[PDB]
RNA sequence: UAAUCUUAUACUUAAUUCUUAAGUAAUAUAUAAUAUAUAUAUAUAUUAUAUAUUAUAAGAGA
RNA sequence: UGCUGACAUGAGUAACGAAAAAAAGGUAUAAACCUUUUCACCUAAAACAUAAGGUUUAACUAUAAAAGUACGGCCCCUAAUUAAAUUAAAUAUAAAUAUAUUUAAGAUGGGAUAAUCUAUAUUAAUAUUUAUCUUAAAAUAUAUAAUUAUAUUAUAUAUUAUAUAUUUAUAUAAUAUAAACUAAUAAAGAUCAGGAAAAUUAAUGUAUACCGUAAUGUAGACCGACUCAGGUAUGUAAGUAGAGAAUAUGAAGGUGAAUUAGAUAAUUAAAGGGAAGGAACUCGGCAAAGAUAGCUCAUAAGUUAGUCAAUAAAGAGUAAUAAGAACAAAGUUGUACAACUGUUUACUAAAAACACCGCACUUUGCAGAAACGAUAAGUUUAAGUAUAAGGUGUGAACUCUGCUCCAUGCUUAAUAUAUAAAUAAAAUUAUUUAACGAUAAUUUAAUUAAAUUUAGGUAAAUAGCAGCCUUAUUAUGAGGGUUAUAAUGUAGCGAAAUUCCUUGGCCU
RNA sequence: UAUAUUAAUAAUGUUAUGAAUAAUUAUUAAUAAUAAUAAACUAAGUGAACUGAAACAUCUAAGUAACUUAAGGAUAAGAAAUCAACAGAGAUAUUAUGAGUAUUGGUGAGAGAAAAUAAUAAAGGUCUAAUAAGUAUUAUGUGAAAAAAAUGUAAGAAAAUAGGAUAACAAAUUCUAAGACUAAAUACUAUUAAUAAGUAUAGUAAGUACCGUAAGGGAA
RNA sequence: AUGACCCACCAAU
RNA sequence: GGCUACGUAGCUCAGUUGGUAGAGCACAUCACUCAUAAUGAUGGGGUCACAGGUUCGAAUCCCGUCGUAGCCACCA
């Protein structure tokens, strides 16, 4: 069993979990977004 | 036990039928394997099943393979009625509750022998890992070199004693039980 | 046991709708009291009176 | 082993990541690019379609053309599930929030019509798996009021002739192949009992949205830090062979690669062959070697009766007689341990560990035992109800499971039994006052808990299970004697994975 | 689907024995929606651990970090039931001094006021309440290391002839709880201005490249 | 002659 | 090997928290019996295994030898 390939992309899943709207919808995600904005981040979410 | 296809069963909860009213007089026919009646009509001693608890409530006792309860006594005034449940416990049940004459079916589920671990999974029973097999962090019986019981009293993964320890105790006990079930 | 407590399941004014009131009506709970009376009791029914417009049902119960 | 940067050394060293190349010409420039030709490798694929993913990697900027029928999305509807949503007072909660209900979301699934092409709109009403056997029937030989015979066996199509309608229409009979495989069908076996959710005609419409569309997808175009022998979903997948998608080949297709050219010392890897031996090797037959159909027969002991054993082993026929593809096929027996089929240390341990089926114990009556729950509501247990659920030990079955509650717990009953908080009281107290009074302390009557103690019970709870001496001429020790315990190791079994001495004595 | 709807009308327009039915278009009326908006400071709820104690449990760390909520330009406090002491002072706040002092502490580590005196500071006093009870108090479990006020449970007053304050008590003294408001001096941000024995590694790029599935990290 | 030995007792219908 | 308990009347077992010169059984001597054996009634033996030491007095005690199950068990 060879490791290394732990990332296994699937756009839909990514957008569900780490997408902007998911962040927006949760309180915790909204807080994250705010924190990133404060930092100065160009890209707040996937 | 013997309700095979093509038989007629009745329900007397809503008062004896206005049919048998027109025609002791018929109590013989009244108590027949499978017909429902408020215990207030059951002859004391009749093996029953689907025993209830409240006069306006569903059957909630002896409803399993081979289970059979018995109307032990019928306090006519209090409105309750001592009954012997499968465990052997004499509990008060509202004299006007639902109980059905008849030992439940599958009187041999007590002989079935799922003989392959597969059969258990189809049924829905994932494997039980023994406390003695575990590590100490996981279960009190765990740890030790070789196989050991750690001088630890037989108990659950959360420290509740497994052998003999009465779990329903003190103030929070059953109010309606007349005589407790036979033990050991 | 109306302490706790479980479970289950019309209309007239006034201020399309809604709320208040009054008037009656209606239901029901009884009361006032009679009816026809029977085994000092009473089936009731009654005009009339009280007075309503979370209940009820089941279980537990100071 | 300071940090950043630069640059050294190893060193022009190792390596250039499974491989088949040649030539001729593009192009008096080409190992490496294109073209042609030869050769080769992959072929139930290195092929052709695709899914997902992605620096567009493409046959590219003059670019991946869709009203719908073997187009998908979008859309309609739901599953698992999610949700600053939902419902004087939905319930619960340091806040956060959580729960329950509603409601809206959620494809991996469902979803109308259609090549003799097709019309979705508005309005009025009113299907777990698995099988396709038998038998019977129709048919060609027999033989020709037979028995055999072996094949046929539900479906789909054109043709011919009719027949009904008038050259469509449809019915009707007529001939018409082997193997697969497929779709609609029917009838049918088991236990493990097999999703959800979204009307009808009739009338009237319908000037057809958007979005994916390349190439890549067993990989140089995604994941693996690399153009990385790893990982990566699906249908196809010439023929000839065969039981088969096995194995050989390979028509067509697609490849021949960011190292070549020589050389082939020692030496290493990967192979082939090997005289006479024949496990002498060695920790140990590790590795390698070994196959006298693969079909059809035939197949023991034992045993839980299961061709389990067993694909038995050997042996046999079909083929073969010097031998003359690949591929499946690799002996037997004793012992320890585990019943089994399984599980486990992803990256050193696959077992003698785990699991298991069975067995027992034990809790819990259901407004329940268990578990979770800053802690609740509440949830799972279960739309289950003691033949259930939870816990616990042992781990199929045979033959069997002896003794003890000491300890420790559990359990039961005792007004045995200490004590904690909680009271009206009023009193000695003090201290203060001028006394009144006030503020403390302190006793003292009332109804004492659980607990412990103590007595049961409970060891398939947790646990535990003697010594000495002496004895039938010697030996042994039935017997005998003492003592001691809560009980005193019982039946098995025994130098065991348990044996120190110990390479125990004896046997093979 | 507000280039909508509901109309009403205007007109070409239809089924229809003008006439009631609609089809546009056109007017007019009337009917709706339109959250990106900071961070810091402040207040409140909850509330650590390391560490200190040369260990360590009390204690510290520390009501700090952290998480939650909410408010404003600030907020908080604020006009005495305060202190004091036989004299007296007169809201609150910040600073100095008092003072590391009284007090306090496994009397260890350690923690630590106030009065008073000055600074700063603004107009700094002023009705808003028909005067404050389940409150004063008390008992009890807690409770800013000193210094108390609060709070769960429950008992529970009194009218100025009163009530708070001091183990207690007696004197005396002071003040009015259970109703209120309050600039300014302050925190923070941003800006302008001025000064820099500050910065060219604190001198403009970049939260970019890039690493990570993600929060997050983070260049030159 | 044969011919060294013999051993058990407990309480009623 | 300093290092825990045990060395008894022939046999077994004593005794305990001192206030000490026990038990049966075996043996000898009677008896009982026809003769045994049981049963019965009569006597036997402790240096309570050796040193030394204490309260008034240790089987007991302290104080350790000649004696009884013994002691190996941080290995990479």
């Amino acid at each position: 069993k060879s490791r290394g390939n732990t990332y296994q992309p699937s756009t839909l899943k990514r957008k569900r979990t780490f997408g902007f709207l998911a962040r927006a919808k949760s309180k915790q995600g909204s807080k994250i977004l705010k924190r990133r904005k404060l930092k100065g981040r160009w890209f707040l979410s996937h | 036990d013997g309700l095979r296809p093509g038989d007629v069963v009745e329900s007397f909860r809503r008062g004896i039928p206005q049919t048998l009213l027109n025609e002791a007089i018929l109590s013989v026919k009244t108590t027949q394997r499978g017909n429902c009646l408020p215990i207030s009509m059951i002859p004391i001693g009749t093996i029953i099943h689907n025993v209830g608890i409240t006069p306006v409530g569903p059957g909630k006792f002896c409803r399993s393979a081979g289970t059979y309860a018995r109307v032990l006594a019928k306090l006519p005034e209090k409105k309750k009625a001592i009954v012997r449940l499968q465990s052997g416990e004499h509990r008060y049940v509202s004299l006007e509750a639902v109980a059905t004459i008849g030992v439940v079916s599958n009187i041999d589920h007590q002989n079935r022998s799922l003989g392959k671990a597969g059969r258990s999974r189809w049924l829905g029973i994932r494997p039980t890992v023994r406390g003695v097999a575990m590590n100490k962090c996981d279960h009190p019986h765990g740890g030790g070199r070789g196989k050991s019981k750690s001088n630890k009293l037989s108990m659950s993964p959360w420290g509740q004693l497994a052998k003999g320890y009465k779990t329903r105790r003190g103030k929070n006990q059953n109010r309606m039980k007349v005589k407790d079930r036979p033990r050991g």
